[PDB]
RNA sequence: ACCUUUGGGUUAAGUCCGCGAAGUAGUGAGAUCCCUAGGAUACGAAAGUUAUCGACAGGUGUUAAAAACACAGGAAGGAAGGGGCAAGAACAGGUCAGUGAUGCCCUUAGAUGGUAUGGGCUGCACGCGCACUACAGUGGUCACAGCAGAAACAAAUAGAAGUAAAUGUGAUCGAGAGGGAAUGAGCACUGUAAUGUGCACAGGAACGAGGAAUUGCUAGUAAUCGUUAUCUCAUUAAGAAG
């Protein structure tokens, strides 16, 4: 019955498009469709001096990479899970599944 | 000894002095015809009451 | 490599073996340039602060704020 | 400094000559009209245009 | 079910929640301690201040439990004071006539707006080239 | 009910301390008169009966933990509860734990009297230790 | 606990029937705003005369958080002044608040020395102070007298607060703050 | 001269005569008028407040304040 | 060869308003992101999360235009606050000890190339730059409570890394009972190796608020107080970055 699908992605526009596409698919099948849950973004960061030597005013930069994520929890029969999984390929988004 | 005159400020004119610390002001005394020109150093609002030690010493430059 | 050393006990007749722990600069050389100094070790990078800034945008890091 | 900048005053001046009768003394009417007619891509700009247009309309 | 409302009050990084309920007797607890047992007097002063601009007859037949997390000792007392203040107005609007809500609100607003609205004030982030938010390290010449 | 919160800590900790000493339920560590409570402390305690104030406050930590239905208390938890700021010369002060040996001895004494039961992940109260506290409070508030 | 009546300072003091008693000062001294504890976070400092609307005893505790090491310790200041009011209310017999008001009235210098010369050398002259500056200096002097008095003396600080404030309200030579007000006015006159 | 670690009989006698008609009195007064140390101004002051000769009017933290026979408070 | 013309008001900004032998479009600013603060009618049955919305000098008052203050309501009010990005031209400014970026000169088995065991970079007459504890009582000591940014913690009988500290109450000590520098015989830990670190007992130096000079800082700012599941890191922070 239940499935939880994690769409994980370090680009916001892609994840927004792919989730809108999958939401449209859900509402076109109409199994009591719903929005995705927007997850707390993972943020990995590094802070370093700009100059390659000691000279000048010490100026510092913070680089941070953001891994966005969205979860769909959903009700489907096993055939529809097996058949719909054909949607979950050729994406820069990484896709993962949980089941009970 | 504690002689004093109370005067009412009617106008302010110019920020004045090294660093612009003072303000040129026109003051009328409360119980005399006299109206003076004076420099004052705190923040001042029109219609303030100020206490003077002399009714005569003046800043003629106005 | 985890190198091993022999050591003798107080009798100077019985022998035992002990392992050398891998620590310090000697194995943490910059993966782009072999440098020993200013190596960022976080997130299992092993890249020096000079090399990082030219490649950061290829890896996918950005300055947001 | 709260000065409007060149494109904002230019668009303000053109709209009042092009659509004058459609405008009123009201900020919200004027904001509705610029939301309706214009291409302007952020609410940040069209808040400033309708501000200047309702400043003109009195004068 | 028993008549109830819930409110939230914030100061710096302290957050507090107040639940308010119908009772035969006026009762107030903070950190599970009554006002006559609680260990910090600044909190007790800030509570009895707001309890006197509101009339005592408006706090009658009513019970309060306050819980809080975050910030520190001075900030939490103001957080608690807002949570308490908003509960009475919320209850009057929901369970009595709305004129009494308006009357009480005029009194609190005349006294202190910051009892019913939250200050958006927070610590500013540290920048590089100084010990704190704005102070710079010492330049030298010779 | 959560009966413990009805009385003030600085009346309860001194009250139980006498009931302990008059029944010798806990026995002092060797050299209690010259040992310090932590490496962070400057000198040994000013009261010779400090060991009993520890025993009285340990049962209080457990009563309130039981009242709030927390997870059982560990030897590490208690060591951080009684911790302090250690003096280090020419360096900033730093937070340091209490010494475990005192706490271990108190908990093993209380085990032998049947006052404290060891669980797989901490220590917990027993019926006798709860009822002593109950019967004290019922006089003390009156 | 103690009371279920109207708002009184430290829950003890009357908070009514208060007179300034110098018309030059009237608008600039807030004895209106009924507060139980001399603490507020009201964000008026970001305004043009907003620091004149802060209540009187508030301005007076802020003056204590000084000598560097005591920065930020506002609770400590409240503890100190609370005790001083007990000493003063007892000694004087009148609302500590009227002692504080009269201390300010006497301790502000009315005439001052300043450089006037613009188009040449800077020559010193007497000048007349505004209402607002007059009260700002009064608090400063009362504070500076207290701090330096207590430094390496066995007496308790809340007691020194009561010594100075009584004397100041009574315009006696005994006050550090009053003496230094005489000095400034004498030098101002010398340069008149 | 240094401070003292006794209240001898004739200092004790005259302190009783002096504590009446004084208003607020504190640890320092006994130690700066007479020659007593702080550690013997505490003990004497605590004694007189058990004897009903003086009365305590504050004791907040270690700050502790007393009153003698010609004290009189404010009235509403 | 060159100038586009009379230099009057405004803004952070040729940002703009007047007037003209000039007039029309662009770059730079600006606009244009991201984070922090408020907002369900959306989602969940757990009790939170996210949000195309919200502020424009708009209102009133200041009598050319352009801007402006001062009030007021408002979660936010004059570039909302804080970052981030960021013209043209320059400089014989720094780095060849970051680079399988690099021209030209030099060395190259008795090496100016590698490795190993040791020693130095840490030496000490002395002049300078930047930090840390202080010089006490608005203190020291004993106990007891109790609160962050949130959430991680075998055991330990004197003691030998960890979940705040300032702080709140009671005791105590009483004007070098402040302070912990050089040093002794020990007891443990990390390590291949102590020279490094922890612990106990001693020991107890200068310093009693700093000459000529000199450095930042306008509000949740400066200063205080701890803390780093941040960076260095076997073990070592009195350094940076939060
Ligand atoms: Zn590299």
């Amino acid at each position: 019955i239940n499935v939880e699908l994690r769409l994980l992605c370090s680009n916001k526009k892609l994840l927004s498009d792919l989730s809108n596409r999958y939401y449209n698919y859900l509402f076109q099948n109409s199994p009591t469709a719903k929005k995705p849950r927007v997850l707390q973004p993972f943020i990995c960061d590094v802070t370093t001096r700009k100059s390659p030597c000691g000279q000048g005013t010490a100026t510092w930069s913070k680089y941070k990479m953001i891994i966005h994520g969205r979860m769909f929890a959903l009700q489907m029969t096993h055939q529809m899970l097996k058949d719909s999984a054909a949607f979950l390929q050729n994406t820069d988004v990484e896709v993962r599944l949980t089941l009970k | 000894s504690e002689e004093v005159y109370i005067g009412e400020v009617l106008q302010t004119l110019e920020k004045t002095g090294p660093g612009g610390g003072l303000t040129m002001c026109q003051v009328q005394l409360k119980d005399q015809k006299r109206t003076l020109y004076r420099a004052i150093m705190g923040p001042i609002a029109v219609g303030d009451l100020v206490a003077l030690l002399d009714c005569e010493r003046e800043h003629r430059r106005g | 490599m985890n190198k091993q050393m022999i050591k003798y006990n107080a009798d100077l007749e019985t022998t035992f073996t002990v392992e050398r722990k891998d620590f310090g600069r000697t194995n943490r050389r910059c993966r782009a340039c072999f440098a020993y100094n200013g190596v960022i070790r976080k997130y299992d990078l092993m890249i020096c602060r000079r090399c990082f800034r030219e490649y950061a945008g290829d890896i996918g890091f950005k300055i947001y704020d | 400094g709260q000065i409007k900048g060149k494109s904002v005053r230019t668009a303000s001046k053109v709209i009042v000559e092009r659509y004058f009768n459609r405008l009123t003394n009201d900020f919200y009417d004027n904001r509705n009209v610029v939301i309706d007619v214009a291409e302007i891509r952020s609410k940040k700009l069209r808040n400033k245009v309708s501000g200047c247009v309702t400043k003109l309309y009195k004068r | 079910s028993i008549a109830q409302v819930i409110t939230k009050g914030t100061r710096k990084t302290a957050i507090s929640k107040c639940v308010c309920s119908e009772s035969n007797e006026f009762q107030l607890m903070v950190d599970n301690m009554t006002l006559d047992v609680h260990h910090d007097n600044f909190l007790v002063a800030k509570i009895k201040e707001i309890m006197k601009i509101i009339g005592y007859e408006h706090l009658e037949n009513l019970k309060f439990e306050l819980t809080t997390r975050g910030g520190g000792p001075i900030s939490r007392a103001y957080a608690i004071r807002q949570a308490f203040a908003k509960a009475v107005i919320s209850y009057f609007g929901k369970y009595y006539d709305e004129q009494r809500k308006q009357d009480i609100k005029e009194q609190i607003m005349k006294f202190d707006r910051a009892a019913l609205v939250a200050d958006p004030r927070r610590v500013e982030p540290k920048k590089y080239g100084g010990p704190a938010a704005r102070a710079k390290y010492t330049k030298s010449y010779r | 009910n959560t009966e413990i919160f009805k009385v003030r800590h600085d009346t309860f900790i001194p009250a139980l301390s006498e009931y302990l000493r008059t029944n010798k339920t806990v026995v002092p560590i060797k050299n209690f008169d010259i040992i310090k409570t932590s490496r962070g402390k400057e000198t040994s305690p000013l009261d010779i009966n400090w060991y009993y104030t520890r025993a009285a406050s340990i049962i209080r930590k457990l009563l309130i933990s039981k009242a709030k239905n927390e997870k059982p208390l560990s030897i590490v938890r208690f060591s951080s509860e009684y911790g302090c700021a250690k003096d280090r010369g020419n360096r900033p002060n730093k937070h340091v734990r209490a010494s475990k040996g005192i706490i271990i001895k108190i908990l093993n004494d209380l085990q032998e009297k049947g006052w404290v039961e060891k669980k797989e992940n901490g220590w917990t109260l027993k019926k006798e230790a709860e009822e002593v506290s109950k019967q004290l409070i019922e006089k003390l508030i009156n | 606990t103690e009371t279920s009546g109207d708002i009184k300072l430290f829950g003890r003091y009357p908070y009514t029937d208060l007179e300034v008693k110098d018309i030059t000062l009237e608008k600039y001294i807030n004895v209106a705003s009924k507060v139980i504890l001399p603490h507020t976070s009201s964000r008026l400092n970001t305004k043009k005369f907003g620091r004149t609307k802060i209540p009187v005893v508030e301005r007076f505790v802020n003056a204590m958080m000084r000598k560097g090491r005591n920065n930020g310790k506002k609770t400590l200041a409240m503890r100190i002044v609370k005790d001083a009011f007990f000493i003063i209310e007892g000694v004087t017999g009148q609302n500590p608040i009227q002692i504080l008001v009269d201390a300010i009235c006497n301790s502000g210098p009315r005439e001052d020395s300043a450089r006037i010369g613009k188009g040449g050398v800077m020559k010193r002259s007497s000048v007349d102070v505004s209402p607002l500056r007059r009260i700002n200096i009064a608090i400063f002097l009362l504070a500076k007298g207290v701090r330096n008095s207590t430094f390496k003396d066995i007496k308790m600080l809340p007691e020194i607060i009561a010594e100075e404030l009584i004397n100041a309200a009574k315009n006696t030579q005994s006050s550090f703050a009053v003496k230094k007000k005489e000095e400034i006015e004498r030098i101002a006159k010398s340069n008149r | 001269v240094k401070r003292h670690e006794r209240v001898e009989d004739d200092i004790f006698n005259k302190i009783v005569k002096d504590v009446k008609n004084m208003r607020i009195l504190t640890r320092t007064t006994l130690s700066e008028r007479y020659n007593l140390s702080l550690n013997i101004s505490i003990k004497l002051l605590r004694f007189l407040e058990e004897n009903q000769i003086i009365k305590l009017i504050s004791s907040h933290r270690g700050s502790k304040i007393y009153a003698g026979s010609k004290y009189e408070p404010l009235k509403v």
